[PDB]
């Protein structure tokens, strides 16, 4: 609806953006709209890797991370249509949930 | 006693404000935060002012309320460059608020 | 294409309807130019049909079959997968492309 | 090595040959699969099954089949049907049951 | 999901096959991991089939219908739009996704 | 495939790149591989306008112009798969033709 | 103006009402549509048709219909099937023939 | 000409056709690319490859493919990724192998 909004927390180089078929290396924290945390790669001390263009993540990450450059830290606010929709993720994400992720694009591989 | 117009617009305003969870539109844009704003934007608008107008029964119609909401978004899209969070939110919220208020 | 499916909001991506199951949907049907001709939401009552039972136009039969429970999608359906040359007198003109907003709420 | 340990080692080598990329070789971590430990309550993998054979923990071929099924069932629960992992879990589960069908 | 069409080189974008026309194609078919199972180019002879005549798997029927004359495309076809659970004994395994490189050379 | 290569003839500002939904105003000359001209907006004294993201142009222009910055003049060499493919453009561009465009990005609108 | 000029003037205004954006209002230039004059050999537009009506160049309603058809056929030849121009040309052509049937 | 010389010449003309502007046509000089001989230790180019064919220095197709790869790899080491040169080297390396496989 409001799709995905990208708010910069601290800037990346503003020139190295991920293309289709590249692997993005990120650290993230995911919270519900009211701030309760549901997951964080920082809590596991291990960055998350996914490849753009490979249907691996919710649409708000696909479109939101594609807009960031290496080094950038940003807040992604993602509407349910760009997340888990009516189903949610049983026991983790409720139905019809807007999600907020703190995402840092660490590196491209 | 709230008039029917005062009841409906506050209902609409709360729905519109929920679309701005970070409060980007909550208060008037100052020149200290945005130099030259008052030279560029001639008729500033924000949710807080809209709320004040409802409380003071200044809105004669839903039409006028929609016009202030549009003005607020249009001001944001004039002042801020297209690559900013502010510009993108104003365009998104303008479309989404109109859809909600019909 | 007879029917094109564009996702509006995602379903669970694993529960797809099979032959003989009942699909419970809310829908709005419009002509290609945006004019509404019907909506189950207007009646506050979802529409039900059983897959494999020749109850609906082919664009719904094949389009809803592609959706998973919870999904909301836009179906654009060619006349051959809809009401064809006859149309539906007084409701759908001849040779009409139809657009439905469909939400697959549940299978029964 | 008892008669059962030999047979389970045989089945394990045959099953592992069907996973040339080692998708099932080690426990799935949360770093590689976010929320894995939230969704799958009883993880299983070939490496753990091998350790169980060596420690003579399987009392029957049936118990070994139950861990193999569990491993496949976890993969088909965690991964979406369109993923390489789901398709491999479904293929190997069928192939392993067929191989161990006479138990 | 049933068939995906990715353009390799563009067709004329206006001449699309209709019911009863014969499509003349050169193709290579591979399994998902890239192993080839057949190619008309290896036989120096294009393959012909008539649209609307149930001569081919559904992913070809619907995938080629989406191409225009001259187009070369990669069709990725799910088992439900191909040979499904049975496969094609000795040629296509059960539950196989197929990948074809298809060039629509001409309609007759 | 060789796709499209962008070779700079004279530089643009190297900072203003066209985004999806912007109108590109260009002057161009199009030639076949052997140098024969088939069209030029300069010959008509009127720049060409097209919007990125709207399927208005051959893929080599879609991806090639996206790489230029305002002010840049570049030579685009475009393989047939990124052009008119087997069909060509009857009477103007032969089948299986590699195309060369001299393109200047004048302005974004 | 003769009874024929009047009828064609009526038809032209009614058809032009079907083109509120003025897609058919003036000749298509090569600047807006590269290669147009290479593809379309006999261009036509409402403005040219209006000039023909005023100059009493149409000998029959049939000739007027032929330019209208020519105008639409040019648009469906030049423009790709997914474009607004192609879709409008097909829509307006059917409506104009139906009106002047 | 021996069979190997014929085959390598056939491949070379096909590979050179992929470089119509002649970026790979001649050795990179230090005057044109300062420090090149400090960065690239074993330079290669189509012109040297042609000369190697003519004097019958290639013992196998394998050695010829290795020089083509070296040429592309030298270009991708010397030139920055945002340059026409780097992008061409990556494109031609993939396409030439595809062509000769
Ligand atoms: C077969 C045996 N084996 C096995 O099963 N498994 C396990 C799998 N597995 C695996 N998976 C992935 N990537 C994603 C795939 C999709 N996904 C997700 O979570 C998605 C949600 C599901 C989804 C998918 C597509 C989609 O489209 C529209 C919509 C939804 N989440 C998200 O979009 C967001 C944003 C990003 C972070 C998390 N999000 C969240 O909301 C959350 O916080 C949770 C999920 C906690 C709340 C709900 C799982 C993980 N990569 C790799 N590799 C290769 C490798 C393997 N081993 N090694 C050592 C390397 C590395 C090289 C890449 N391997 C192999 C082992
Ligand atoms: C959506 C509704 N809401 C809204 O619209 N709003 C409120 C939020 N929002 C905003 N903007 C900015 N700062 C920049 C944005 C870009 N810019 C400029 O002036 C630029 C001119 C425009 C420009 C920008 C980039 C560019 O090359 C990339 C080229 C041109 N000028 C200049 O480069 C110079 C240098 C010194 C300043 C003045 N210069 C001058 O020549 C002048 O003197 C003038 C301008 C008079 C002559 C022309 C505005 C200043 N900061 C914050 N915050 C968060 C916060 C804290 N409290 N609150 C309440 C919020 C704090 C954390 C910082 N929020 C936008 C307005
Ligand atoms: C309805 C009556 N009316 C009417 O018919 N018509 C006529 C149409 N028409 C029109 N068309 C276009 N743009 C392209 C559309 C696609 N196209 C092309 O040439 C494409 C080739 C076709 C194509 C399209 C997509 C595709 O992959 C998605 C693959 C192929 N070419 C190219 O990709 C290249 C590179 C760019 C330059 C040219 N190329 C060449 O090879 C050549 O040199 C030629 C073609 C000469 C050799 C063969 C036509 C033109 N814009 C606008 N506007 C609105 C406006 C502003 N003022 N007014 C008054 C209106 C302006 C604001 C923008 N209006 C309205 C009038
Ligand atoms: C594909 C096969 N082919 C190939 O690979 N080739 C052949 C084609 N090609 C090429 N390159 C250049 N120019 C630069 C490209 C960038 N660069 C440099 O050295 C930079 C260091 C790299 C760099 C670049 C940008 C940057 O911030 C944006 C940061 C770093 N150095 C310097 O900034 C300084 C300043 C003075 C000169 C040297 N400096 C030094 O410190 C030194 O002394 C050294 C380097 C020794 C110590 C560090 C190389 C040369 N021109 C042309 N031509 C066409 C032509 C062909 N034949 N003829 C007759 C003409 C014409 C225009 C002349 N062609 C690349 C090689």
């Amino acid at each position: 609806s409001m799709g995905v909004q990208v708010e910069t927390i601290s800037p990346g180089d503003g020139r190295t953006f991920p293309k289709r078929g590249q692997t993005c290396v990120v650290h993230y924290t995911g919270m519900l709209e009211d701030g309760k945390k549901f997951d964080s790669s920082r809590d596991r001390n291990k960055p998350f890797k996914f490849m753009l263009g490979k249907q691996e993540v919710i649409r708000g990450w696909e479109e939101g991370v594609a807009q960031m450059s290496v080094g950038q830290r940003a807040k992604l606010t993602i509407s349910p249509d760009y997340a888990y929709g009516a189903t949610g993720h049983p026991g983790i994400i409720p139905p019809h949930a807007t999600l907020v992720f703190d995402v840092e694009l660490l590196k491209l591989e | 006693e709230s008039t029917p117009i005062q009841q409906l617009l506050e209902h609409f305003l709360r729905q519109l404000q929920r679309k701005d969870p970070h409060g980007f539109f909550a208060f008037p844009v100052t020149d200290a935060i945005a130099p030259g704003y008052s030279m560029i934007i001639k008729h500033p608008m924000d949710f807080g002012t809209m709320k004040d107008k409802i409380v003071a029964n200044e809105y004669k119609s839903v039409t006028e309320f929609k016009a202030d909401f549009k003005l607020m978004c249009d001001n944001a899209m004039t002042y801020n460059r297209p690559d900013t969070v502010y510009y993108k939110l104003a365009k998104k919220i303008l479309h989404a608020g109109f859809k909600m208020m019909s």
